């Protein structure tokens, strides 16, 4: 029940994002998957679980943007 | 020798680090058998170290890109450089000449060297002149040079070994304005066509003049792909165990 | 190829011998407690032996190497041998040496110093063994039946693929660390959830002490800088083989590419080899000193600066290429900033030494030696951070004499650290300690007359991958004074394994352990700790003991047989793949189907 | 209680830095194609395969919270996890076609070195996607002689959530490549 306002609302995000090419088109991509992935971490393994994930997207940028860098 | 400046008054800044931990060690340990706020405050040192030369590195990797040694912005010489697996070849733009293995430069001129590869990832080190650039096979790197003082610097390649990389060694030689205009003007046998395809095979050589610039096949420095057209035109590719020496198909200029 | 003839006959007779001399009756002693067991005190045990038996093979390659190189116009080894001995050398350690070294310490250790029974996942802890070891049998096989590479541990792309030439030389080096680059991953997965939820009642995370504190950022690197080597390599294998154009020189792709993706593994992962060498000395250095390691908010709030620090300073091994210049100072203040985390670490052994008693016993001579040694590498490598000026001594024996100082006496004493002082844990007794200072002394004088020669040899003008040398200025007696120092260390493996032949001031759960060899189950209660240090704080201060009728249930998580079949399977399709089979694999599409099969059996089995 | 879901957790973590290294090589290998054919792909089909990829978690999203967590439908886990797993090979399917149609022109690793990327990045992309459908049907084999009750069968939800970390770097492709 919940779910599918996320849910919903997420399929809004991928057809404004045709609206795009058909910064500012870099942030909806991962605000896209913050509300894909906010219903299923935390908590009580949490804090850990979700703080995986936050310098993994840390590297992600370390490593696209740095070899973009050269 | 513009870098060197830094090497020998950095090896005293270690010297005594080296020594430091020798006052932290000797000096107790000996004396001391059975027979919160310190760190805090040293933490104003560390950086004192390394802040030290942040600054004069930094003022060093932006003083060798525009403009290098004794010239400010004039007498601009290119050579454009490629790299051929274990061998050097050398094409002067500024007039038809191209040499192997071996260069001349006169002194106190900016020589704008166009480097670039063949087959194998490479680097003219040369120990004479300092900074050593890739040698990219796809692209030209730009690197000025000069020569400090007349005679005959050694050179080599960064060596990304390969049976024969080790001999890349070729001799240069940094001569005087006048005896370089009469260099010129001797030399300029003729671009054969066939000759530079004759070049890529790696073995062994010697001077080979060649009175003729060889950019006019495909640059070289763009379109890396005549490695193909290079050692595959003439029938050969290389295994490890037997049936070597360059799969039959001879036509080359070897030693002895 | 005369000298190749005589070791596959040796070969085959080791692989002989093990038949007639062990194999009267092994499936019931081998395949029982052995090769698939569970207890984590036993994996590690085959963790280090493997290293051990590396350091032989990386032992008379390294020595030839410098044996070839003794003076100029020397004969023993021709190009294409002195190409393939060398790398095999650097490929052998850190990855099938320092690694298995390092975790075999850590899978052992760890474990008992948490209070906990086994690890997480003590199951997926089996293959990760064989994980590596069918890729080290992959990597050393290429000794006769194939051809080992010969591009260096790095092996750049543009001298790898038809450039080089040997079909099954650099598909050994990539199969071969693309299956243990899989059993090192679930290695750093494993324990970062045993440390994490698995710790006893008390043990606080703060203070746990700071040796499984490095554990802990040991495998935090090992889950982010492994993917990538996963990849990198995948992407060379699909050049080599199946034939992809990511970085051939042919379809115009990118050859510098695999460069950056081999660093970004590549130097996160160079710190991976020196956090649980500094774990180790940390102990040992405030074990037998009697005192507390001062400074915690400014030691492990260090451990995690170059935790995420390494992922900003890659770019140093480059400089060379001719970057944007700005990238190039960006990597060179950076780099500058990684070495003040790291070298805080130095002011906190020496201040734990200070004002409290000690005593020279062999593990605390490797300690004795680290403080220095790793200094006078570390004061090298400060220079190779300078982008203006690592262009001068960029490759040229001055960065192999950087290292060399670095990592042999940062690791390689760890590992001969945690050997001896960890050695009663072992099996009953220990090592004999006065020769054992022999092997000691010998083994360090030889080390500096080997490696610092070496930095006059580099900034002379000696570059590295070079097999003869030439009467340039006189600089021949620098490259044989490094042979006889790399000669002398040679001299003491004998000593090592003739001390192993004969077959404590403790402070944390190291010997509060019931007796010497600790059982299965290890600890019958788990131990309350609730304080800094519990072995100190658990024998003048009371007592506190294993009190009988407090005993409870066991654990039960026993052996299971698919780890091995499991790594065959990788194993048979590595080789495959790497012998021949250029651009497909008749059997190293079976592997991937066995795999996937025992992948089925992975959560098709209930226990 | 079960520590695996947090351990198969940060495995997750580290696909994303799997991930990131493969976009690290197909971006710096964009501007190549020097000698060949130039990218120009069907554009109805990116939305197509996404927009049932999102709504392939749409009926996931709900398919655990409203599924096991709230009430129980024991009934329903042949109801909602197989019409999930039917979406599964529509992603599959549709890109087995987007390759087979990519022979014309553009085959494989060996036209192009930008292809060489598109054709991995997606690649191992359509390997993650297709062991999931093996793992995903892996546990449906227990509702016979085990059918065990929620808090206690982990297999569902640290599949659930490994087949969501999918649909991140998924659309991370979306925006990546297209
Ligand atoms: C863990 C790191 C590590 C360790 C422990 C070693 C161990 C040694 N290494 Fe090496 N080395 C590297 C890291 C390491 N090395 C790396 C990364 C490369 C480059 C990789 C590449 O690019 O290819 C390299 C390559 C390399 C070079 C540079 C290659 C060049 O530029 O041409 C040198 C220089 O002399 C060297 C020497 C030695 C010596 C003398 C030892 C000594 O420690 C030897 C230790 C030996 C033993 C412990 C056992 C002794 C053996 C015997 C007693 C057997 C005697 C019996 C008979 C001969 C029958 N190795
Ligand atoms: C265990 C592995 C390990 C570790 C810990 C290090 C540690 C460091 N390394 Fe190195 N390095 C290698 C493994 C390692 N390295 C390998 C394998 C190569 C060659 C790879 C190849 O090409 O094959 C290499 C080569 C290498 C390069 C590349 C050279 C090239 O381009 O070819 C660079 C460049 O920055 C470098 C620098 C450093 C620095 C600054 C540190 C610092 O972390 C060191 C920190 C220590 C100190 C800084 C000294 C102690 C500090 C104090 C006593 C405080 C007071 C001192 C100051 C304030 C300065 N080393
Ligand atoms: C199942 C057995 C699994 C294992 C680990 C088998 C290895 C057996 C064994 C004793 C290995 C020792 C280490 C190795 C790899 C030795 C190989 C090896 C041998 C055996 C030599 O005799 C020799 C002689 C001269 C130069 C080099 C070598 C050499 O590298
Ligand atoms: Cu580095």
């Amino acid at each position: 029940x919940x779910x599918x306002x996320x849910x919903x609302x997420x399929x809004x995000x991928x057809x404004x994002x045709x609206x795009x090419x058909x910064f500012g088109f870099a942030f909806i991509q991962a605000a896209l998957q913050l509300l894909m992935f906010m219903h299923m971490t935390e908590s009580e393994n949490g804090t850990i679980q979700v703080g995986n994930t936050l310098f993994g997207f840390f590297g992600a940028i370390v490593i696209v943007l740095g070899s973009i860098w050269i | 020798q513009q870098s060197d400046l830094i090497l020998l008054s950095i090896g005293f800044m270690l010297f005594i680090v080296g020594v430091v931990f020798v006052l932290f060690t000797i000096i107790l340990v000996k004396y001391r058998d059975r027979k919160t706020f310190l760190e805090v405050v040293w933490t104003v040192i560390p950086i004192l170290i390394v802040i030290a030369l942040s600054v004069p590195t930094v003022q060093t990797i932006y003083s060798l890109e525009k403009a290098p040694e004794a010239t400010k912005d004039k007498e601009p010489l290119v050579v454009y450089a490629t790299s051929v697996d274990w061998k050097w070849v050398f094409s002067y733009p500024e007039q038809d000449i191209e040499t192997v293995n071996y260069l001349n430069i006169p002194v106190d001129r900016p020589i704008l060297f166009k480097i670039s590869s063949a087959d194998s990832m490479a680097s003219l080190w040369i120990p004479q002149l300092g900074g050593q650039k890739y040698a990219m096979a796809g692209m030209l790197m730009d690197q000025y040079l000069q020569a400090d003082k007349v005679g005959t610097y050694e050179g080599r390649n960064a060596n990304f070994t390969g049976e024969h990389f080790a001999d890349q060694e070729f001799d240069v030689n940094a001569v005087t304005e006048k005896d370089f205009n009469s260099w010129v003007k001797k030399t300029q046998p003729k671009l054969t066509k066939e000759k530079y395809d004759e070049l890529m095979l790696p073995e062994n050589v010697d001077e080979l003049t060649f009175s003729s610039t060889h950019l006019k096949y495909v640059d070289h420095g763009q379109d890396a792909e005549y490695a193909m057209e290079a050692r595959k035109r003439l029938g050969y590719q290389a295994v490890s165990p037997h049936s070597k020496t360059d799969p039959f198909e001879n036509v080359k200029k070897n030693e002895f | 190829p005369l000298i190749l003839g005589a070791q596959v006959s040796i070969a085959l007779s080791t692989i002989a011998i093990i038949f007639v001399l062990t194999y009267f009756k092994k499936w019931k002693w081998l395949w029982s407690e052995w090769i698939t067991t569970v207890d984590h005190k036993k994996l590690g045990i085959m963790y280090i032996i493997s290293a051990v038996i590396m350091l032989f093979r990386g032992g008379v390659d390294g020595l030839m190497m410098r044996a070839q190189l003794a003076l100029p116009n020397n004969s023993f080894l021709d190009s294409n041998h002195y190409n393939e001995i060398f790398t095999t050398h650097g490929t052998i350690m850190i990855i099938f040496m320092a690694m298995p070294f390092l975790i075999g310490l850590i899978n052992v250790v760890v474990p008992l110093q948490i209070g906990a029974r086994d690890v997480a996942f003590p199951y997926l802890n089996n293959l990760s063994f064989w994980t590596f070891f069918v890729g080290a049998m992959l990597f050393n096989i290429s000794f006769v039946i194939g051809g080992s590479p010969n591009a260096g541990w790095t092996s750049y792309m543009p001298l790898a693929s038809n450039d080089m030439s040997p079909g099954p030389g650099e598909n050994y080096y990539l199969l071969g660390l693309q299956i243990a680059g899989i059993g090192t991953l679930m290695t750093g997965i494993n324990f970062m959830v045993t440390i994490l939820k698995m710790r006893t009642k008390g043990m606080t995370l703060m203070r746990m002490p700071m040796f499984t504190w490095t554990t802990l950022i040991t495998m935090v690197i090992i889950v982010f800088a492994f993917p990538v080597l996963t990849v990198a390599l995948a992407l060379l294998s699909f050049d080599r083989l199946f034939g992809a154009h990511f970085f051939t020189l042919e379809a115009g792709g990118m050859p510098m590419l695999w460069a950056n993706l081999f660093w970004i593994w590549g130097h996160p992962e160079v710190y991976i080899v020196i956090l649980p060498a500094f774990g180790i000395f940390s102990e040992i250095i405030s074990s037998f000193a009697r005192k507390q390691l001062f400074g915690y908010k400014a030691m492990v709030g260090s451990i995690i600066a170059i935790s995420v620090l390494s992922f900003l300073v890659w770019t140093h091994h480059f400089f060379t290429m001719g970057n944007s210049a700005s990238v190039n100072s960006f990597f060179s203040i950076t780099t500058m900033a990684i070495s003040i985390p790291t070298g805080v670490k130095i002011f906190n052994w020496l201040f734990t030494m200070y004002k409290g008693r000690i005593s020279f016993t062999t593990p605390m001579l490797w300690a004795l030696a680290f403080i220095p040694n790793f200094v006078i590498g570390g004061v090298t490598g400060v220079m190779l951070a300078m982008a203006a000026a690592d262009y001068q001594y960029h490759n040229t024996y001055f960065l192999v004499s950087h290292f060399h100082y670095v990592l042999i006496a940062g690791t390689v004493f760890a590992c001969f650290a945690g050997f001896i002082f960890w050695y009663p844990k072992m099996f009953g007794h220990k090592l004999n300690e006065r020769i054992g200072k022999w092997f000691f002394w010998i083994f360090m004088i030889g080390f500096n007359i080997c490696f610092f020669p070496q930095y006059f040899l580099g900034l002379q003008g000696m570059p590295r991958r070079i097999y003869t040398y030439g009467p340039n200025d006189g600089w021949t007696t620098l490259n044989f004074i490094s042979t006889v120092g790399a000669f002398m260390m040679g001299v003491g493996f004998l000593i090592l394994c003739y001390n192993i032949y004969y077959s404590g001031v403790g402070r944390t759960l190291d010997w509060a352990t019931s007796s010497a060899i600790p059982p299965h189950y290890n600890f019958a209660v788990l131990p309350e700790v609730k304080s800094q240090d519990a072995f100190l704080h658990m024998k003048e201060e009371k007592t506190e003991l294993y009190p009988e009728s407090k005993f409870k249930k066991i654990h039960m998580p026993s052996n299971s047989g698919r780890p091995f079949f499991m790594s065959v399977a990788f194993g048979l399709a590595g080789f495959g793949l790497v012998f021949e089979w250029y651009w497909m694999g008749v059997v190293g599409l079976i592997g991937v189907l066995l795999c996937m099969v025992l992948r089925s059996f992975e959560y098709d089995n209930g226990y | 209680g079960r520590l695996n879901i947090l351990g198969f957790w940060i495995f997750l973590g580290a696909e994303i830095v799997l991930f990131s290294t493969l976009f690290a090589t197909f971006f710096v290998l964009k501007n190549r194609t020097a000698g060949g054919v130039l990218p120009d792909e069907l554009f109805e089909v990116n939305l197509v395969m996404i927009m049932t990829f999102l709504l392939l978690i749409s009926s996931f999203t709900c398919g655990i919270a409203v599924h096991e967590m709230r009430r129980g439908s024991l009934k329903g886990v042949v109801i909602w996890t197989i019409i999930t797993l039917l979406l599964g090979a529509g992603f599959v399917g549709c890109e087995i076609n987007e390759f087979v149609h990519y022979v014309h022109e553009g085959a494989a690793l060996s036209t192009s070195a930008f292809w060489s990327g598109f054709f991995v990045l997606l690649g191992t992309h359509g390997t993650h996607v297709t062991i999931g459908i093996f793992w995903i049907t892996g546990i449906l084999i227990q509702l016979k002689k085990r059918g065990l009750t929620p808090q206690t069968s982990s297999k569902i939800f640290i599949s659930s959530l490994y087949w969501h970390f999918l649909d991140v770097v998924w659309i991370f492709i979306f925006t990546g490549v297209y």
